[PDB]
C-alpha cells in the first residue's frame, strides 16, 4: 500500500543484492526503478522445485530468475551490475540524477560543457540511402554534456534508447530510435 | 600579376589535394577535384570550388580510372591536372590523354619517369653523371683477386653473399681490398661446407644505412636547384614514420657534394619539375644513389619550411613555363623542421595495424607555437577499409633541432584523435628516444629500439607518482562537483565535510595507498609517503587539461571514466588504465569473488534473421577490428556485421544468399 501511495510522490529504487521469492517480490515491482546484481541476485514468485513438480520443466535459480534473465528476457530489471561494491557505486551516481520529491524541479548541478559548443561530427552520421544503419547513441552522447550517458535497460529492446543525461547541468531524459 | 592556368583538375584524395587546393586559392587558380562515392563531404570536396564523381569506392574503380577522370576533364574545361603521389601522378598513359586534349599535367615528362622507372637504366644513367656508383653484378665471382676488382668498381663497403643458403651464413661485409681477399676466401669456404654451393655475389655495404635523400627543382630552361637534404631513416613495414631536415648527420661539404651530384643526375636525364634523389649514407659519409623519385614527395613540408620555398606554386609556375625565381646561392638552410606522420593503426599490434571508424571528435593543436598540420579528415570523417589509414601530417619547425623536438613532444601531447586508435604514442616516444635526440639513427632503429614490440611509455619512479597524484586529483574533482547542486529551498543541501581522501589506486597490478586534500584549486597528494601537489582551473570538461605538478606542467586526457572506478588517462602520450577507489570500498572489496570472465569474442554469429547478402571475407583472410566480414538483410536495412578483433577467418560457415537465424555461427576468428 505504502509504495503505492508513495508512486509518483517520492522516488523509489530497488536493488536485489539476494535471494528474493514469493510475495516479497512484488514490493520491487512497484518501485520506479530495479537493478540487480550479476549471479547472486535472482527474482521469482515461485522455485525451481515447484516449478519442476508442477510443470515437469528443469531449470535453475539463474535460469530461472537471474539478473541476465530478468534483464535481457523478462524486462523486470532495469540494470545489471557486477558486484555490490560496484552496484553500491553506480547506485550513487544514479541518485544524482534525481530529484528528491515530485514538488522539486529536476536537479540542476555545475556544469563545464558550454551550452553552445558545436557537435560538427553529426553533419554526416546520416547516411543519405535509406538502407544502411547508423547508431543513434552516437548522436546522444555528442549531443549530452561531457558525453556522459545513463542507459535504462540497454540489453532489453534494443531498438529503443532510454536514459538520463545532463543538458547544462539539468537532468534531462532521453528517448530514441535504434536504427542498428 | 602572373598569369597562371585559369583553372586546375587535382586528381588526388586525402591531405595532399587539401594542400595544393590551398596553393590554387593562394595564386588564385580555380580549383576542380574528384571523389568516389564514400569521399562526397570530404574536405578536399567542400574545399574544391567545384568537385565531380569519378567512380564507385574502391580505389582501382575510381582514383586509377582515367576515362572517368577525363571526361570530367572535358566536362570542367580543365586547364591542368596535378597528380599529387600515388595513384597516377607516374602513370604514362594518363599524361598521353592529356596530351591528347591538351591539359598541361603538372610534373617531369614520361621519359624522365620512366628512365628512373628502369632500375638497369638508372643505374648506367647514374654512372653518365658521375653520381656515386651503385653497381649490380649478374655474373659469379671466380676468385679473390677478381673479388677485389669487383669491389673497387662498386666501392666500399661491400658485402660478400653465398649464392645459395639463408639466415646470413656466407655473408661478409669488407671494408678495404685484405677483408676483400679474406671475406671472399671465408665465405667460399663456409659456402661449400654449409650448401655444396662455392658461388659467390659481391654487393655493396652500408654500415648503419641512414637514408638521406636530396630534394630537386627543374624547369624546361633546364636550369635547377637542390633543396637541403631530409632524414627519412625511422620506418615501420617499409613505410616512413618521422622525417626531418636538415639532418643532424651532413656537414657543408657533404650536403653540397650530395646536392652538385643530384642537379648533375637531374641535368643529365632533362628533369622538368620537383623530384627527389634518394641516397644510403654510412658511417664514413659516404653516400650512394639509390633512385630517384619522380613526384612531389609525402614528407615535401619539412623542406619547405627550412627553405621558406612553397614547392606546389614552384611546380605551378614551373608548368606554366615561367622561368625559376632563385639560384643554388639563394637556397638558405633556417632553422629545423621534423615530420611525423600520424595513422589510424594500433601501435602495440605489431608496430602498426590499420584501424577503421567514425571520428567521433578531432582537434588539431595549431595554436602551440611553430606547429603546422598537413591533413584531409574533420571531425565525422570515416577512416575507410579502401584507403591509406594517414590522418594528417604534424609538422613542428625550430630555430634548432632540439627547440623543433620539444614543439612536436608539445604538439603530440596537445593531439586529439577519438573514435579511432592511433601511433601518437610511438611517434612520441621516438621523438623524445636518447638514440633519435642524439641523432644515432638507421633504417633499423624501430627493430633496435623496440625488439619485444612497443609497450608504450615507461614510467620513471617520478613520473609514476605525478600520474597517481594527477589521477586522484581528478578522481576528488569529479566527487566534489558531484555535490554541487543548485539552491533547494526546500531542502537545503548539506556539505559532506571531508578533510582528506584515502584511495587504493591500482595502475598496473599494484595498488598504492593515496592520501589527497585540497584547498581552492591546490590539491596536496601523499602517494606511498611521497608529497606532490596539483594545481589546475579543473575543467572537467574540456578534452584536454593542462595541470602543474610541483611546478612542473603537464598535459593530460581523461579519455573515460566509470562510477566502478576505472579511468583512462592519457599522460606522456600513453593511455594508462586506473582503478580508484575510496579506503572502505577497497577494503570491502576483498570479499567480492572474482568471475569467470570467459567470453570468447572470435566467433561471430548473426544477431537477427536475414539474408546474406555479400561476405567479404574467406579463410585466411585478415580482418581488423571493427571490419566488416557480412552483411545480412531484413526488412531492407543492409545490416552490418563487423568483425569482433583483428584477425584472420579460420572459417567462413556463412555464404550469400543463404537465409540466416539469430544466434546461428557466421565466421570463425584466431
Amino acid at each position: 500500500l505504502r509504495n503505492v501511495t508513495a508512486s509518483g510522490v517520492i522516488p523509489q529504487i530497488s536493488l536485489i543484492m539476494g535471494p528474493c521469492a514469493g510475495g516479497a517480490v512484488y514490493s520491487p515491482a512497484l518501485t520506479d526503478f530495479t537493478f540487480m546484481v550479476k549471479d547472486t541476485s535472482y527474482l521469482f514468485i515461485t522455485g525451481p522445485d515447484v516449478v519442476k513438480s508442477v510443470t515437469n520443466e528443469d531449470v535453475t535459480q539463474e535460469e530461472l530468475g537471474g539478473a541476465k534473465t530478468h534483464t535481457t528476457m523478462s524486462g523486470v530489471a532495469h540494470r545489471a551490475f557486477e558486484n555490490d561494491v560496484d552496484a553500491l557505486c553506480n547506485l550513487r551516481d544514479f541518485f544524482n540524477y534525481l530529484p528528491l520529491s515530485s514538488q522539486d524541479p529536476a536537479p540542476v548541478r555545475e556544469c563545464h560543457d558550454p551550452s553552445d559548443r558545436l557537435v560538427p561530427e553529426l553533419d554526416t552520421i546520416v547516411p543519405l540511402e535509406s538502407t544502411k544503419a547508423y547508431n543513434m547513441v552516437d548522436i546522444i552522447h555528442s549531443v549530452v554534456d561531457e558525453r556522459e550517458f545513463f542507459e535504462i535497460m540497454p540489453n532489453y529492446a534494443k531498438n529503443i534508447i532510454v536514459g538520463f543525461a545532463r543538458m547544462n547541468g539539468r537532468t534531462v531524459g532521453i528517448v530514441g530510435n535504434q536504427p542498428k | 600579376n602572373e598569369k597562371t592556368f585559369d583553372k586546375i583538375l587535382v586528381a588526388n584524395r586525402g591531405e595532399i589535394a587539401c594542400r595544393v587546393i590551398r596553393t590554387c586559392k593562394k595564386m588564385g587558380i580555380k580549383t576542380v577535384a574528384i571523389h568516389s562515392d564514400v569521399d562526397a563531404s570530404s574536405v578536399h570536396v567542400k574545399m574544391a570550388d567545384e568537385a565531380v564523381c569519378v567512380g564507385p569506392a574502391p580505389t582501382s574503380k575510381s582514383y586509377l580510372n582515367m576515362d572517368a577522370i577525363m571526361e570530367a576533364i572535358k566536362k570542367t574545361r580543365a586547364q591542368a591536372v596535378h597528380p599529387g603521389y600515388g595513384f597516377l601522378s607516374e602513370n604514362k598513359e594518363f599524361a598521353r590523354c592529356l596530351a591528347a586534349e591538351d591539359v598541361v599535367f603538372i610534373g617531369p615528362d614520361t621519359h624522365a619517369i620512366q628512365a628512373m622507372g628502369d632500375k638497369i637504366e638508372s643505374k648506367l644513367l647514374a654512372k653518365k653523371a658521375e653520381v656515386n656508383t651503385i653497381p649490380g653484378f649478374d655474373g659469379v665471382v671466380k676468385d679473390a683477386e677478381e673479388a677485389v676488382r669487383i669491389a673497387r668498381e662498386i666501392g666500399y663497403p661491400v658485402m660478400i653473399k653465398a649464392s645459395a643458403g639463408g639466415g646470413g651464413k656466407g655473408m661478409r661485409i669488407a671494408w678495404d681490398d685484405e677483408e676483400t681477399r679474406d671475406g671472399f676466401r671465408l665465405s667460399s669456404q663456409e659456402a661449400a661446407s654449409s650448401f655444396g654451393d662455392d658461388r659467390l655475389l659481391i654487393e655493396k655495404f652500408i654500415d648503419n644505412p641512414r637514408h638521406i635523400e636530396i630534394q630537386v627543382l627543374g624547369d624546361k630552361h633546364g636550369n635547377a636547384l637542390w633543396l637541403n637534404e631530409r632524414e627519412c631513416s625511422i620506418q615501420r613495414r617499409n613505410q616512413k614514420v618521422v622525417e626531418e631536415a636538415p639532418s643532424i648527420f651532413l656537414d657543408a661539404e657533404t650536403r653540397r657534394a650530395m646536392g652538385e651530384q643530384a642537379v648533375a643526375l637531374a641535368r643529365a636525364v632533362k628533369y622538368s619539375s620537383a623530384g627527389t634523389v634518394e641516397f644510403l649514407v654510412d658511417s664514413k659519409k659516404n653516400f650512394y644513389f639509390l633512385e630517384m623519385n619522380t613526384r612531389l614527395q609525402v614528407e615535401h613540408p619539412v623542406t619547405e619550411c627550412i627553405t621558406g620555398l612553397d614547392l606546389v606554386q614552384e611546380m605551378i609556375r614551373v608548368a606554366k613555363g615561367y622561368p625559376l625565381r632563385h639560384k643554388q646561392a639563394d637556397i638558405r638552410i633556417n632553422g629545423w623542421a621534423v615530420e611525423c606522420r600520424v595513422y589510424a593503426e594500433d601501435p602495440y599490434k605489431s608496430f602498426g595495424l590499420p584501424s577503421i571508424g567514425r571520428l567521433s571528435q578531432y582537434q588539431e593543436p595549431l595554436h602551440l607555437p611553430g606547429v603546422r598540420v598537413d591533413s584531409g579528415i574533420q571531425p565525422g570523417s570515416d577512416i575507410s577499409i579502401y584507403y591509406d589509414p594517414m590522418i594528417s601530417k604534424l609538422i613542428t619547425y625550430g630555430s634548432d633541432r632540439t627547440e623543433a623536438l620539444k614543439r612536436m613532444a608539445d604538439a603530440l601531447d596537445n593531439y586529439v584523435i577519438r573514435g579511432v586508435t592511433h601511433n601518437i604514442a610511438l611517434l612520441r616516444e621516438v621523438i623524445i628516444n636518447s638514440r633519435f635526440v642524439k641523432g644515432d639513427i638507421s633504417t633499423k632503429f624501430l627493430s633496435d629500439v623496440y625488439p619485444d614490440g612497443f609497450k608504450g611509455h615507461m614510467l620513471t619512479k617520478s613520473e609514476k607518482n605525478q600520474l597517481l597524484a594527477i589521477a586522484s586529483s581528478l578522481f576528488v574533482a569529479f566527487q566534489l562537483r558531484a555535490q554541487h547542486f543548485q539552491e533547494n529551498s526546500r531542502m537545503p543541501v548539506i556539505k559532506p565535510d571531508i578533510a582528506n581522501w584515502e584511495l587504493s589506486v591500482k595502475l598496473h597490478d599494484k595498488v598504492h595507498t593515496v592520501v589527497a586534500s585540497n584547498n581552492g584549486s591546490v590539491f596536496s597528494v601523499e602517494v606511498d609517503g611521497s608529497k606532490l601537489n596539483v594545481t589546475s582551473t579543473w575543467n572537467l570538461a574540456s578534452p584536454l587539461l593542462s595541470v602543474s605538478v610541483d611546478g612542473t606542467q603537464r598535459t593530460v586526457q581523461c579519455l573515460s571514466r566509470e562510477a566502478g572506478g576505472n579511468m583512462s588517462i592519457q599522460f606522456l602520450g600513453t593511455v594508462y588504465k586506473v582503478n580508484i577507489l575510496t579506503r572502505l570500498a577497497a577494503e570491502l572489496n576483498k570479499f567480492m569473488l572474482e568471475k569467470v570472465t570467459e567470453d570468447t569474442s572470435s566467433v561471430l554469429r548473426s544477431p537477427m534473421p536475414g539474408v546474406v547478402v555479400a561476405v567479404s571475407v574467406k579463410p585466411g583472410d585478415a580482418v581488423a577490428e571493427g571490419q566488416e566480414i557480412c552483411v545480412i538483410e531484413a526488412m531492407k536495412m543492409q545490416n552490418s556485421m563487423t568483425a569482433g578483433k583483428t584477425g584472420t577467418v579460420k572459417s567462413v560457415h556463412c555464404q550469400a544468399g543463404d537465409t540466416v537465424g539469430e544466434g546461428d555461427l557466421l565466421v570463425e576468428l584466431e
